[PDB]
């Protein structure tokens, strides 16, 4: 009387990045 | 100061500039934009 068969469908999962970068602007000309 | 305008019985033409916070766009809107801005009237005293 007892139950057998075990099976399954997907397998997800996960993952990151760091980085840092330096930037800059500067005073742009506030013009037309 | 070395020259003094009477700034006076000039009285919806005197503040008149300063409005352009128009027509012309080469006046970036003075606000909207948060731009600075110097005052054109200073004070005096007379005699």
């Amino acid at each position: 009387i007892p139950i057998p068969r075990p099976i399954t469908t997907p397998h997800n999962n996960f993952i990151i990045f760091n980085k840092v970068h330096r930037f800059l602007t500067y005073g742009l000309a506030n013009v037309v | 100061v070395v020259s003094s305008i009477d700034e006076l019985g000039a009285d919806e033409n005197l503040f008149e500039d300063y409005v352009k916070e128009k027509s012309v766009p080469n006046h970036v809107p003075r606000h909207q934009f948060g731009i600075p801005y110097p005052l054109k009237n200073y004070f005096a005293l007379v005699l």
